[PDB]
DNA sequence: AAGCAGTAGAGCATGC
DNA sequence: TGCTCTACTGCTTCGATATCG
DNA sequence: AAGCAGTAGAGCA
DNA sequence: GCATGCTCTACTGCTTCGATATCG
């Protein structure tokens, strides 16, 4: 019956990095949501949509304590999304660059899902998050967070960018990362994800890790949203 | 040549004999032609309907040809086989039918010979088409029409001859006098019995070879390729309505128009926009804009690699294989490179892979070319012709997913009287023969309004199984097969 | 697509 | 305050219509 | 332009 | 040096049939 789809996006300085000849990071994942979002309103069906943004300036949290909940932004509730929420995408030129966490807006987009099924009937609760990696964690309380994800049985699909380990251009069936655009940070990045995915559901987070190349290439995004033939 | 249409004249020896009963009581030899004749106009009615369909009775008393010769009496004309002609056709029957052609036209004379051929000839050089096959078929009995002068029988084997020679082709449906194979007698000259093909075996089919498409072959840069994309199983449907005037049976001339901008006046196309409204907006385009939105390369199939036969899983289908073929009229020198990629594309089993736009704007699609060699023996068996197939293939969302979540199994014991089951019921499959009953049923039901004879001839359901030849073929196992662990145990 | 059938246009030969 | 009719109804498959080679 | 069961609003109790 | 007269060949459009996409 009625989806309730959410995006979580790291809109990051290094997010907006510098370009060595391919195209950034941030404009890949403007044009991966921009093919999603462009889907599910032009297909006329009955979802509704809420987006959050880190990677930010301001904190117009609904939740900003202290040091930690910092450059993170509820754009929308669950909305049935029209153009305003294809211009929010479209005319948000700005980056934002001031960089703070990663973690940060799965619990505040569950907190505003909690707050969005007001006797609103909901079969599916699939997050969708962009990362870009780059910044450092933050492990103040991780198993009962990780309960909540267990026992609420909702969905957490994870797009890493193309750095996966000759003219890499988007997607065209070659390589994912181009000769190198791995450091330390991004493998204990990697690794940590691997960790979090393999023990919460299983090997399916490992198929559940999806390249900005290869999202591109194929359909991994529309995953339990149709129903029975 | 394409559109050389089939020709056939009948030809029925009405002379001395077949008139009589042969002094039986079963069936005359004239309503045995009678009943063919009738028979073969019914199936060219709707199985070949351009065909060229003529009927001459020779040996009558009373003579009408355009040749003005003695005795030879024709009945109708080189056309399509026509409604009309055949309910003039069906009134030869039964001893009222025999009076009906002596009153019409008076059976026997002393017939002549060889200038019955040259009355068919003239029948067959005044029409204004192309034919392909031109076939006398000759309905008799009798083996010496010449058993008194020689020079009668000299010349009607050099009549003959001379319709040998211009391309007419003649076969004598042998009736014979007593119900056997015994005149083994001389006429395997004259000629280049079984009339069961002649009497019901052909109620349903259609004769037609055509290209689909002329397309190029590239190889991904610059090396092109001329082939050709026929047709193998094309999903046929019965003809659609035609308008008419209850009144005087006439079509009626349908004319559209829009108009009437709530004023009156019309409008010609320059002034509509199409548009899709989503919601609560608009969005306009032109005609052109709308129809641009679709443009992705030249029409023809390139070339993205190759793939072993083993690996594309042939059951992922969307629609029909059409199959390919090596043409000369593009370019120059393209079955040599078809052969030789044939023959290495079998020696080593491998397929090409291809990305196909048929027509002039048409989206990209994906197909796979999978090869094949033919077969052929003393008896000239063809079941594939030495080519290539187009396996269509589907892109993403063609595939749904089934909920899948059920896994019981039980103990291997019913797969051996299910083993039996399938032996018991065990054949050979088909090469034809599962015809479609409403069709065949819309075809009679034509039949008997265009000639209203008595009834709709009801069609045997052929597709429909038998239930009486099957369950006591089987026997008393269905019940252990039932009843041995699953009965529903209430 | 397939067949055909009808006309436009260019080049040789002529005239003022 | 409790279980069958009932308005809808999304879909699905021919049947008529229009385009293109 | 026609049927087939699925899913919530009415009628007698 | 300019205008006309005459033929043949290749381009091009029409007609019929069949297959495909679309809209109820």
């Amino acid at each position: 019956n009625k989806a309730a789809v959410v995006l979580c996006m790291d809109v990051g300085f290094t997010m907006s990095n510098s370009i060595p000849g391919i195209e950034s990071p941030f404009e890949q994942a403007k044009k991966v949501i921009t093919m999603f979002v462009q889907r599910q309103v032009f297909a006329e069906n009955k979802d509704e949509i809420a987006l959050v943004l880190f990677g930010t300036d301001g904190t117009d949290n609904p939740l900003s304590g202290g040091d930690q909940y910092q450059n993170i932004t509820v754009h929308r509730h669950l909305m049935l999304p029209d153009f305003d929420l294809l211009e929010d995408i479209e005319s948000k030129i700005q980056p934002g660059s001031q960089q703070a966490d990663f973690l940060d807006a799965l619990i505040v987009s569950m907190d505003v899902i909690q707050h969005e099924t007001i006797g609103k009937k909901f079969e599916k609760r699939h997050i969708e998050i962009f990362t870009d990696l780059s910044s450092r964690f933050s492990k103040s309380q991780l198993d009962i967070i990780i309960h909540s994800l267990k026992k609420c049985d909702i969905s957490l699909q994870f797009f890493l960018p193309f750095s996966l380990g000759g003219p890499f251009r988007l997607g065209g069936h070659g390589p994912s990362f181009p000769l190198k655009g791995i450091t330390e940070q991004q493998k204990e990045g990697l690794e940590i994800v691997k960790m979090v995915m393999i023990s919460l559901e299983g090997e399916d987070g490992l198929d559940e890790i999806y390249s900005f190349s290869e999202s591109l290439r194929k359909l991994c995004v529309f995953k339990k949203i149709e129903r029975h033939s | 040549k394409y559109s050389g249409r089939d020709s056939l004249i009948f030809l029925v020896d009405a002379s001395k004999a077949m008139f009589e009963s042969q002094s039986e009581d079963e069936l005359t030899p004239f309503d045995m032609s009678i009943q063919c004749i009738q028979s073969v106009y019914i199936s060219k009615i709707i199985s070949s309907d351009r065909d060229l369909l003529a009927v001459v009775f020779y040996g009558t008393e009373k003579d009408k040809n355009s040749v003005n010769f003695k005795n030879i009496y024709v009945l109708q004309e080189l056309d399509n086989p026509g409604a009309k002609r055949i309910l003039e056709l069906d009134q030869f029957k039964g001893q009222q039918g025999q009076k009906r052609f002596q009153d019409m036209m008076g059976h026997g004379s002393d017939y002549s010979l060889s200038e019955v051929l040259w009355v068919c000839a003239n029948l067959f050089s005044d029409v204004q088409f192309k034919m392909s096959h031109k076939r006398i078929m000759l309905f008799t009995n009798e083996d010496n029409p010449h058993g008194n002068d020689s020079a009668k029988a000299s010349r009607a084997r050099t009549k003959a001859g001379d319709l040998r020679d211009t391309g007419i082709f003649l076969d004598l449906m042998h009736l014979k006098k007593p119900g056997g194979f015994d005149i083994s007698l001389f006429y395997r000259d004259i000629i280049s019995s079984k009339l069961e093909d002649l009497l019901r075996k052909v109620r349903a089919k259609e004769t037609r070879k055509r290209a689909l498409s002329r397309l190029k072959l590239k190889l991904n840069k610059d090396i092109v390729i001329s082939v050709g994309i026929y047709n193998l199983v094309q999903k046929a449907l019965k003809p659609p309505p035609i308008k008419l005037y209850r009144e005087t049976n006439e079509p009626v001339k349908t004319k559209t128009r829009t108009f009437n901008t709530s004023t009156g006046g019309l409008l010609l196309p320059s002034d509509t926009k199409r548009s899709q409204i989503y919601g609560s907006r608009q969005i306009i385009l032109e005609k052109e804009e709308t129809e641009e939105l679709k443009r992705f390369d030249d029409p023809g199939l390139m070339l993205m690699g190759f793939k072993p036969l083993v690996l594309l899983k042939k059951h992922h289908y969307l629609r029909p294989s059409l199959f390919v073929y090596p043409e000369e009229s593009l370019v120059i020198g393209s079955s040599t490179l078809f052969s030789a990629l044939l023959i290495k594309c079998l020696e080593k089993e491998v397929a090409a892979l291809c990305r196909y736009t048929p027509r002039r704007n048409i989206p990209p699609y994906f197909v796979a070319l999978v090869p094949q060699e033919e077969e052929l023996d003393d008896q000239k068996i063809q079941v594939t012709p030495p080519g290539f197939q187009l396996v269509f293939l589907p892109f993403a969302d063609d595939k749904r997913k089934m909920p899948f979540t059920e896994k019981i199994m039980a103990t291997p014991e019913q797969v051996g009287k299910m083993k039996a089951i399938v032996e018991k019921l065990r054949f050979t499959y088909r090469s034809d023969s599962f015809e479609n009953p409403v069709l065949q049923q819309h075809f009679r039901n034509l039949e008997a309004l265009a000639l209203d004879l008595m009834e709709p001839e009801q069609a045997v359901d052929l597709t429909l199984p038998k239930v009486e030849a099957m369950n006591k073929r089987l026997g008393s196992l269905v019940d252990e097969f039932k009843e041995l662990v699953y009965p529903p145990d209430y």
